[PDB]
């Protein structure tokens, strides 16, 4: 029986990595047509379009105004452990610059380091101490950063272990329903449950093709695809060049085409069809069969 | 001036085959085939299909098929559609 | 006792988030001191952990959980009568500890009881379902609708420690799991008118009402083939006699030599001796049915973590 | 400390669901045409233009009674006049200004959008296709032709320069620097405010006053819920679930009198009535068939076959010295094993891209 | 394949056998010398033919109309048809 004195905290945290995913959606739609006309731009700079959210941010919310908004949501705010009293100190501008480096910059650093790490992986001794010594590193700091969850769960001062070492802390500066509709979004997920549960049973697929045919061997269009991409494959994900997820592996070829495909994906096709063919997407012919692929030999 | 002037080699002038369609049509009008350079995408007809052979090499900008009029293919941009512009 | 079963529902899942967050900490952590096999072979006891670690830091000592705090409940002995300290340490060790250590010893029971019926002296049905009948979800489920409907204890261990909640037509969830369990029962009374490998080291949680991940959870957690052998004759794939498989790693340790030790001899999945190995596109081996299962429940590798697609398993030879 | 000032969430989830609207509607009719491509159809085919004049009607009347667009009313949300509730009520003007960005913006977006994103398959299919008209075209063409290039050329710049100043006014509304989170709001003057108790009194009493506002807020959240639950995905993710196959099979796998031996032995390649070199199956398990000694860095083949990574890396790429002194002699007369598994001989699909580095 | 018919063998017309959207062109052909582009879509008038010609269209009906015929516009008028790749097919040729 105690006033909430943590859940403030952790949603805080919540709502401002919230925050930085909405804002990084933002910038990809900006993105979104650049580099011709895929991830493309936004996927190859994602750490440089993060650093720069990350450092607008803290100049506008913690450098500013002392709290991350989602600090500001939850009427809290940063203040200066060390000084003690009801004043509510501040925090000191060493504090703020201390936080922004580890928060901001040392995030960005940390994770160009590991993605070279990554790379450099093909290695060099080097490159093997250094990855020794980074992954200690990282080790070191998970294990502290969990003990620090611990106690806080134990006091709820500090969040985050930067917290802690800095001496900043999450205060209520002012005293300054929303639980009827959570108890609704309850029934809504229990009747969206029960339709996932439910809908597999009588066989939605099944449905679905009949609903189509009720309310409504020429060559196809995959031949293009390199010998390499399994055309099932291809038209599942991407819905060229041969890539890792498209490659064909455990080729087998239908009876009558002689396309390859991999063996999961011919026979479930083949499978869902039940005794009608499934209808080949190189050539077009209907399939009822495969078998291993004969793999260039007599 | 676009000049397009006739193994048969056909020798573009005024433009690089590089970056056009080339479409071979013969007459006894029958679209015998085209190609793209830059993808080297090639298609003909039933009757020329197997039989003929079309490449082209940009270096001295000919087209091989191994009267008959070459032309330049053309995209239009209202009501996108394909004419054939520059014949021999 | 002055609580609703909505806000003690979702007290429940949102200290099933921060139990599961702890739990995948540890993991980590295990993962990076030993390798990721280790950290898969010891994720259930460390959930486990996790959870008691949870509430001895927080419930043990007489605070509020994040969860009671959240919907701003307070744990209360039938707030008027806080619990007492052997109280809140018999529920903590009847609601986590109990249900592992019985869940560690169900497959000696299920293996004693089968070789029981198995010596015969209905039985059949018993001996087919042994498995699904033995297991604790549907008892949980059953205490979920009891819950749902009087709204009282939502584990049955604190109804025998006499816990209730305290502040400072919802119904209708019950009866979706009783027409779920009874659908269920159905379908296996119809016939005659896999393996869980539970979750591996990381588990999905989250604080969204909308997540669908396990802690938002309402009902209970839990045919279209060809026998395996009518998709063999359709593939033109030889398939062999259930339980007989091609390349068994336990027949001799001449199976398939390369792969040396004990330790790497066995999938990490059923634990067994590898049985038609299997490489999924990172790299790590298991048996073709055991990463088969795993890849249609989470499309992952257990070890790494990494995407594993299902059609790009590969079998050794 | 103000309330009535919605958090960034919920302003962003608002037009999110502003945003969801026009697609869901048009799903809609276009399965009602299939259906009856009789009446439906003319409608289908100039469906952005008629579902702007719906939403004109319809947004004209919410802003009238309740103060804010239909989903902003949805989200308890109001628009006011930037500068007194006469003062802050939103004029004939405004409400036509308020009608403009919220109906006519999204419109131009959808149409531009649309657009570009239909020419883009034609600007990266090559340049044959992509040849600028020449002078004297009916003005038909070289319109065509300028519009084409401004969308290639000009429009990405803009749609990156309309999501950027959306983005810093969201950045500046977040503590108070800019009182408006969008650009087009600061135009117009009008900001988002959240909806007090005296706002919702007055609109139940207009309600009040005089089956469809129920229906249609009954929807937006069912709407809302299926996007957020992600329900087609999961509901796809169930039905495409994986089959239950059993392990799949290759098909290989169960002096001059030495060389007729060899041949028969050897499996005769398909495109060329050839033999093929193949090295016999190891001894023992633990060997590499190879280089016939203790298998150092697994690697599978699409096979499955498991072979040192060097050893099965050169045999694919033709260089393994195994291979090169028996090809010494049979050049022509024999295809060595070049991109084909070793021991069946088979080809590989994806040569030596398509090797497993097995973590034993 | 798509079949493309002209009638006649001055307005002169053409069918298409299935619905190949606007994408229909006429070419000249003088005797003894090279076809020349009319309209290359089906109403688009190439550069520098006189505005005489003109292209319409009508469902899958295409016709060329020449307004005030010229002694020297006796010719093969060519109807072509392109797919969405470089696929053509000529027509019959009509003679004015
Ligand atoms: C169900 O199957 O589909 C769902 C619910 O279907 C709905 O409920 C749609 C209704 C939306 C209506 C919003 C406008 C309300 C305007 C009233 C104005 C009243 C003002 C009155 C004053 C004049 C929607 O999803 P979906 O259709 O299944 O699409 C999923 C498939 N795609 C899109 C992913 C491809
Ligand atoms: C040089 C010595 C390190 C300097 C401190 C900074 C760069 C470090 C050391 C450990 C780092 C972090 C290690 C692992 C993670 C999790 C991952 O989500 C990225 C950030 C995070 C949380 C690191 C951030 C920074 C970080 C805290
Ligand atoms: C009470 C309301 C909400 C639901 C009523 C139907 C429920 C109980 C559902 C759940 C599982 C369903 C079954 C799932 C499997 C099949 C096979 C298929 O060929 C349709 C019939 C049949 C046999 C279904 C009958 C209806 C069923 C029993
Ligand atoms: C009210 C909503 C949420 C509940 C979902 C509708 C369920 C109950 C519907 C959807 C499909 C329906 C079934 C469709 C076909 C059959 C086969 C028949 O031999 C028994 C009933 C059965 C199996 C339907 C029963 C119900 C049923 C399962
Ligand atoms: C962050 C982690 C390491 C906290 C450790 C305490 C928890 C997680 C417990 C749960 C299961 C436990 C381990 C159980 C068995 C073994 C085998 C041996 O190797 C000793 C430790 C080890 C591996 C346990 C270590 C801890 C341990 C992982
Ligand atoms: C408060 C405490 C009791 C919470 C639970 C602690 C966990 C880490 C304890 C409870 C039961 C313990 C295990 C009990 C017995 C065995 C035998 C052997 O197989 C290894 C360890 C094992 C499997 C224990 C491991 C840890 C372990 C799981
Ligand atoms: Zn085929
Ligand atoms: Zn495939
Ligand atoms: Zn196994
Ligand atoms: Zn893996
Ligand atoms: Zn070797």
């Amino acid at each position: 029986t105690r006033p909430a004195f943590r859940v403030g905290q952790v949603d805080a945290e919540l709502l401002d990595e919230e925050l930085v995913e909405l804002l990084r959606g933002q910038v990809r739609e900006a993105l979104r047509y650049v580099g011709g006309g895929g991830s493309g731009v936004a996927q190859d700079w994602e750490a440089e379009i993060s650093l720069a959210l990350r450092a607008v941010l803290f100049k506008l919310t913690v450098w500013d105004h002392d709290a991350t908004y989602g600090a500001a949501l939850q009427n809290l705010k940063y203040t200066d452990a060390r000084r003690d009293g009801p004043a509510l100190a501040p925090p000191s501008r060493w504090q703020k610059a201390l936080y922004g480096l580890v928060t901001v910059g040392g995030r960005y650093l940390w994770a160009k380091w590991e993605d070279w790490l990554l790379e450099q992986d093909d290695p060099s001794p080097r490159v093997k101490r250094l990855a020794r010594w980074t992954s200690s590193l990282s080790t070191l700091h998970a294990s502290a950063a969990l003990v620090s969850f611990l106690v806080f769960l134990l006091h709820g001062r500090y969040r985050t272990l930067l917290d802690r070492l800095l001496r900043m802390r999450l205060a209520p500066p002012t005293s300054q329903v929303s639980f009827e509709y959570l108890n609704r979004q309850l029934v809504w997920h229990a009747f969206t449950e029960f339709l996932l549960f439910v809908l597999p049973l009588v066989g939605i697929n099944r449905w679905r093709r009949w609903l189509a045919r009720t309310w409504r061997d020429k060559k196809g269009e995959y031949s293009f695809l390199p010998e390499r991409t399994c055309a099932i494959c291809y038209r599942d994900q991407n819905s060229v060049v041969g890539s890792a997820q498209t490659d064909i592996t455990n080729p087998y070829e239908a009876i009558p085409c002689g396309c390859t495909y991999c063996f999961v994906c011919l026979a479930t096709r083949i499978e869902r069809e039940e005794g009608e063919g499934w209808p080949c997407l190189r050539c077009g012919e209907l399939i009822k069969e495969c078998k291993p692929w004969n793999g260039d030999v007599l | 001036e676009v000049q397009l002037v006739e193994r048969l080699s056909c020798a573009a002038s005024g433009f690089n085959l590089y970056s056009s369609s080339i479409h071979w049509v013969r007459q006894a009008l029958e679209w015998v085939a085209y190609i793209y350079s830059s993808s080297g995408s090639t298609s003909y007809a039933d009757s020329v299909k197997g039989r003929f052979t079309i490449s082209a090499d940009t270096s001295k900008n000919t087209a091989y098929l191994q009267v008959y009029y070459c032309a330049r293919g053309y995209y239009s941009w209202y009501k996108a559609s394909w004419a054939l512009a520059d014949y021999w | 006792p002055y609580a609703a079963a909505p806000d003690i529902i979702r007290a429940h899942q949102k200290d099933a988030y921060f139990q599961g967050v702890l739990a995948n900490r540890l993991s980590d952590l295990h993962r990076r001191l030993r390798g990721a096999r280790s950290a898969h072979a010891w994720a259930a006891e460390t959930r486990t952990f996790a959870a008691a670690l949870y509430l001895c830091l927080t419930t043990l000592l007489g605070n509020r959980t994040l969860g009671e705090e959240y919907c701003d409940l307070v744990q209360v002995e039938e707030g008027p009568l806080l619990p007492s300290l052997p109280r809140r340490a018999g529920y903590i060790l009847t609601a986590i500890v109990l249900p592992h250590l019985a869940s560690r010893a169900l497959p000696s029971v299920r293996s004693a009881i089968r070789k029981r019926l198995q010596s015969r002296l209905v039985l059949r049905y018993l001996l087919t379902h042994l498995t699904p009948l033995t297991s604790g979800a549907h008892f949980r489920a059953a205490t979920l609708a009891v819950f749902y409907f009087t709204g009282a204890y939502y584990e049955l261990s604190k109804w025998v420690w006499g816990l209730r909640y305290v502040f400072t037509g919802y119904e209708v969830l019950g009866v979706l799991l009783v027409v779920q369990m009874a659908v269920r029962a159905w379908l296996h009374v119809r016939e005659q008118l896999r393996t869980a490998f539970g979750p591996g080291t990381n588990v999905d949680v989250s604080l969204d009402e909308h997540a669908f991940t396990s802690n938002n959870e309402l009902l209970g957690g839990g045919s279209s083939q060809r026998s395996l052998g009518e998709i063999g004759a359709m593939a033109h794939t030889p398939v062999l006699k259930a339980g007989r498989a091609r390349y068994d790693l336990g027949t001799s340790d001449k199976v398939m030599g390369w792969i040396k030790g004990a330790q790497q001899r066995k999938c990490t999945l059923c634990l067994e001796e590898l049985k038609d190995p299997a490489a999924t596109q990172c790299g790590h081996v298991f048996c073709w049915a055991c990463i088969g299962d795993w890849v249609r429940e989470k499309p992952e590798c257990p070890l790494c973590r990494r995407e594993a697609m299902v059609q790009h398993i590969l079998p050794l030879r | 400390i103000d309330e009535h000032k919605p958090s960034l969430f919920e302003l962003l989830s608002e037009q999110q669901l502003a945003a969801l609207l026009p697609p869901t509607v048009r799903y809609l009719l276009t399965v009602l045409t299939q259906r009856y491509p009789r009446y439906l159809l003319r409608v289908l085919n100039s469906f952005d233009e008629l579902y702007a004049l719906a939403a004109l009607v319809v947004e004209r009347h919410y802003l009238r009674t309740r103060g804010g667009s239909f989903t902003e009313h949805f989200y308890g949300l109001k628009r006011e006049r930037a500068l007194v509730r006469d003062a802050l009520r939103l004029r004939p003007a405004d409400v036509w200004r308020n009608l403009l960005v919220i109906v006519g913006v999204p419109y131009l977006k959808r149409k531009l959008d649309e657009a570009h994103e239909a020419d883009a398959p034609r600007a990266m299919m090559g340049a044959a296709y992509n040849r600028p008209p020449l002078p004297g075209a009916p003005w038909r063409e070289r319109v065509a032709f300028w519009w084409r290039c401004f969308l290639r050329r000009v429009y990405p710049a803009v749609n990156a320069a309309y999501y950027l100043s959306i983005l810093a006014f969201n950045l500046a509304y977040l503590f108070d620097n800019s009182k408006y989170h969008s650009p087009f709001l600061c135009l117009i003057g009008t900001r988002v405010r959240r909806m007090s108790a005296a706002d919702y009194r007055a609109i139940e009493a207009l309600e009040e006053r005089a089956l469809v506002l129920p229906t249609s807020i009954f929807a937006l959240k069912f709407l809302e819920w299926w996007y957020a639950s992600d329900f087609a995905k999961q509901l796809s993710r169930k039905a495409a679930e994986s089959l239950d196959l059993p392990p799949p099979v290759v098909a290989g796998l169960p002096e001059e009198e030495k060389e007729r031996r060899a041949i028969e032995r050897a499996p005769v390649s398909a495109s060329s009535l050839l033999p093929i070199y193949t090295v016999p199956p190891p001894e023992n398990s633990d060997q590499c068939p190879i280089c016939e000694g203790e298998i150092t860095t697994a690697a599978a083949c699409q096979t499955g076959i498991v072979y040192c990574y060097p050893c099965i890396h050169k045999w694919l790429t033709g260089t393994h010295p195994r291979q090169e002194k028996f090809m010494a002699e049979r050049a022509g007369k024999w295809e060595s094993g070049e991109g084909r598994c070793a021991v069946t001989g088979r080809r590989v699909l994806g040569g030596t891209e398509g090797l497993r580095r097995i973590m034993v | 394949d798509i079949q493309m018919t002209q009638s006649p063998s001055v307005t002169i017309t053409c069918r298409a056998s299935q619905s190949v959207s606007s994408a229909v062109a006429w070419y000249q052909q003088k005797p003894g010398k090279a076809p020349k582009l009319l309209i290359y879509s089906a109403s688009s008038l190439y550069s520098g033919v006189p505005s005489r010609f003109s292209g319409s269209r009508s469902g899958t009906d295409f016709t060329l109309t020449i307004s005030s015929l010229q002694p020297e516009d006796f010719a093969t008028y060519y109807c072509q048809q392109g797919s969405s790749l470089g696929l053509l097919t000529f027509g019959q040729g009509t003679k004015v």
